[PDB]
DNA sequence: TCGGATGTATATATCTGACACGTGCCTGGAGACTAGGGAGTAATCCCCTTGGCGGTTAAAACGCGGGGGACAGCGCGTACGTGCGTTTAAGCGGTGCTAGAGCTGTCTACGACCAATTGAGCGGCCTCGGCACCGGGATTCTCGAT
DNA sequence: ATCGAGAATCCCGGTGCCGAGGCCGCTCAATTGGTCGTAGACAGCTCTAGCACCGCTTAAACGCACGTACGCGCTGTCCCCCGCGTTTTAACCGCCAAGGGGATTACTCCCTAGTCTCCAGGCACGTGTCAGATATATACATCCGAT
């Protein structure tokens, strides 16, 4: 009879245990590999500061935050808890950057 | 030359993203929008920071130039200058 | 009614139609004739001397400003005559 | 008052006065400057400052620590109403988030 | 070589901390942080001036173009505060 | 037999007359009454400009057909077609102008 | 010269045009509610800022440009009443 | 070009430039303008200038009309994702909306 | 009286230089007057900061480049560059 | 599937007021010359950023059992679109009053500008404690068993 | 309802370490003073549009009755993320290297601010006239109860 937890409330503790922690999310190296990718698309030979990719990190996990705020509140609004493709486009279209 | 680098945003890295904003399931087609929204999101900004590092006929960027492309898309940035 | 090659020739630079591009005012000319007259000139049209700047912006987002079906005719009927001009 | 002192202290504030002159005369936004509009600019700041700091201060004395830290400064932006609606679209980086959970989410029976 | 010249605004931000919380520190990032909201801040206030001036054909950054601009820029009760102790402390320079 | 339309064919007409129509639409008298109580609500003994009250009016507009617009995409989120207030305060709690 | 209740003003029909240009069919019935609430929201909002850069002025009068100033200051810039 | 005459003229532009130098030099952007400055920003304005115009003839045209009006502007403005994504926060007085319906709103085919 | 400025009479022309057939109302003229106020406005505001930050003192030619690139969306940006640079050489020659 | 019923697109007279064009001038724009300082350009230096191992290991991939939740269908009883008669208050027109917006001229207290000056504040170093963290113990939700 | 076992969590103590804060050096930016050209305050004057009122027409709102679409709740089904156990790999920490370009200074020049004179492009003003709003008469697309 091995201890085996209900679906969702390990999910809860981690809830409050990524909200009263404030480290990095995405893994540092992966990240900052794309973030040269998109520069050297964007323009070729170029170099990075580590503040410079670490406040694009900072960034770029607000933004994702904020997007999956209102994700979690168009999936309530659909009496659902599971968030769907069609929750992340009309958040994307709502908040103004798609159209 | 490095290619095919979106798959660096793990599957648990987005999972944790999504669950420090409240959500407990996430459908298994959440992760691609969500490396492509990101995708886009880095594209904006990465132009905007290499216009204005460009500009100053600078071959490497730096956070200011960063944090002020952050503010020109209205996305004004604390704790790096300004 | 196919034209020959002298009605093939681009009305500007006197060359052949390479990668041909049709205007709504179903005037033609070459990729490196078009850029030549667009981006170094007034954005008008060779001939006509038609403004097509926002067909251009419209069809250039998709990169879709090539006609294919014309330049595969060409292809068909020139081919070799074609890959002359692709050296350099 | 007349005093024969700095500037910010005969108006008996400690912002600087004369560095923020300077900042309204050489950053270009007007080709003259009035006398008293650095200090009303240098006493909203210094107000500002009071407010949030004292905030931030209050928060960390909440969470038994005796230093300032980012993650205390956005608790004190956020759970304000009007300093949440003056930088409620800026974020502060090392900031985590509210701890806020939906009420429809929370578990039932 | 010596080192160039930067401006902060670090010793003031301590020095209101210490007039309001006599006994708590404050770390380094968070003094960055406060630093750049009051520039933040001061470009807000000043930006908004200098339109207000330039909307009236007016020439100069007086008294009133800060009040008003604050006035426009701060939520309700804030504006009213930051008001309110920006007349004491301009009344109390010029007397 | 009396003659009567189906429930909602009328209504899609009338959507694409004023869709495609630029009229005004509130009537101007009400409007300009309202601003005035606001105005003196704000401060007493104050003039407008006709000008004036026509811009505070084309706002309006603007505003309503906007938060219009997305409250009936965010209605037809849920499987529905009816607009109800709910749909309204999460509109606006996503786009952010009442956090 | 003090007014009553004239957010009734905005007439059910009014909210009715405006939520078919919003490309809308059915309407529930509370809606009217919380639709004059916003529009009232909106309207100190702006009248706010349109009477300070007024009172800023010592003009005792709104004119337009003041107005789309005012809207401008919000995210909001508006066309065709000058500047 | 060595032409004494307007800058306007001189550079093959249309909109002023002795207006633009003035607008930029009062308008407390810098304390020193460049010469070159001006006529690029004069260039810009009509290109964009230029844009929309061709756009709103085109949509007036279609319409039948000899005359732009604020709809035509607004169709134009609209209709092209580029310019509006350029003018996405900006209204227009007597503008309107593009005529348009989510496919689930319209009826079923029965 | 005094006398008052604006483009009105510019956009005519460029309209008839394009339209050689259709008119132009009143209150579109207003609406392209406005356009180009604001357009200038947003130019003009960035140019500035622009320069600010890099601790230069005037606007050269390039920082409208730079700030026609940053505020235009790529494309028009491409085209307005293209040929804002084909009129400032035809304006040095 | 179909034949009335109805709103919509289309063609023609008309007439009107906003739109397109001539005017004078004047006020802002163009041209010539001067001055001085902002910016470019050479050099250089040293801070740091890219590239590179290499051992560890926390975290990511993978497999699997399953139970919560998405989703389709049924049914209802409500809420709301539709249409018509009523009433009401907007919209137009016309007139009258004038407070205040706009313009002019005058005088001056405010503020730009330059030389001298000295201390406020920042750069660099040193230091003593506030919190990170390991280790242990009591507490505390969580799940199954009735 | 209940009670008990089991992971997870809060609380307490010792160790330590680097960084927050204080002190010294000193360089340059704020201070003070005086002067002078002027943007702005103020007084005065004009006359425009804003305000207020009247009366008339009728467009629109309003209320009621009604029939029906559907929002929501319930039920059942299935399927697929969640949690857990096992395995692997690249992130990561620490160290090391090279060079390259960001940043800094010093010099020179040429490019724009400023001044003045002169002059015509645009604008406030006045005037003709047809593009488009408006009404009436048509045909046509689309709907809906009924075959
Ligand atoms: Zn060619
Ligand atoms: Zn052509």
């Amino acid at each position: 009879k091995p201890h085996r937890y209900r679906p969702g409330t390990v999910a809860l503790r981690e809830i409050r245990r990524y909200q009263k922690s404030t480290e990095l999310l995405i893994r540092k190296l992966p990240f900052q590999r794309l973030v040269r990718e998109i520069a050297q698309d964007f323009k070729t030979d170029l170099r990075f500061q580590s503040s410079a990719v670490m406040a694009l990190q900072e960034a770029c996990e607000a933004y994702l935050v904020g997007l999956f705020e209102d994700t979690n509140l168009c999936a309530i609004h659909a009496k659902r808890v599971t968030i769907m493709p069609k929750d992340i486009q009309l958040a994307r279209r709502i908040r103004g950057e798609r159209a | 030359v490095l290619r095919d680098n979106i798959q660096g945003i793990t599957k648990p890295a987005i999972r944790r993203l999504a669950r420090r904003g409240g959500v407990k399931r996430i459908s298994g087609l959440i992760y691609e929008e969500t490396r492509g929204v990101l995708k886009v999101f880095l594209e904006n900004v990465i132009r905007d920071a290499v216009t204005y590092t460009e500009h100053a006929k600078r071959k490497t960027v730096t956070a200011m130039d960063v944090v002020y492309a952050l503010k020109r898309q209205g996305r004004t940035l604390y704790g790096f200058g300004g | 009614a196919i034209p020959s090659l002298s009605e093939c020739q681009c009305g500007i630079c006197m060359e052949i139609l390479v990668e041909p591009v049709t205007l709504p005012c179903n005037h033609t000319l070459c990729k490196p004739c078009f850029q030549s007259t667009v981006e170094k000139a007034s954005l008008c049209c060779p001939f006509c001397r038609r403004r097509v700047s926002s067909w251009t912006r419209y069809h250039t987002r998709r990169n879709s400003l090539v006609n294919v079906e014309l330049w595969t005719i060409i292809q068909k009927h020139y081919p070799r005559e074609c890959k002359l001009r692709a050296s350099g | 008052s007349a005093s024969a002192k700095t500037r910010s202290s005969r108006a008996g504030l400690q912002f600087p006065v004369g560095r923020v002159h300077r900042l309204l005369r050489k950053g270009n936004y007007s080709e003259r400057v009035g006398a008293g509009a650095p200090v009303y600019l240098a006493a909203v700041l210094e107000y500002l400052t009071a407010e949030i700091l004292e905030l931030a201060g209050n928060a960390a004395r909440d969470n038994k620590k005796t230093r300032i830290i980012p993650r205390h400064l956005q608790l004190a932006i956020r759970n304000d109403e009007e300093l949440n609606k003056l930088l409620g679209r800026v974020t502060i980086a090392q900031g985590g988030v509210l701890p806020n959970i939906q009420a429809v989410l929370l578990p039932k029976k | 070589r010596k080192r160039s010249r930067k401006e902060s605004y670090s010793i003031y931000v301590y020095k209101v901390l210490k007039q309001v919380h006599p006994d708590t520190g404050i770390s380094s990032k968070a003094m960055g942080i406060m630093n750049s909201f009051v520039n933040d801040i001061f470009e807000r206030i000043a930006g908004e001036a200098s339109r207000l001036a330039h909307y009236n054909k007016r020439s100069t950054i007086t008294s009133r173009e800060i009040q008003t601009a604050v006035r426009l820029l701060l939520p309700g009760e804030l504006a009213k505060h930051a008001v309110s102790e920006g007349t004491k402390a301009v009344t109390k320079y010029t007397s």
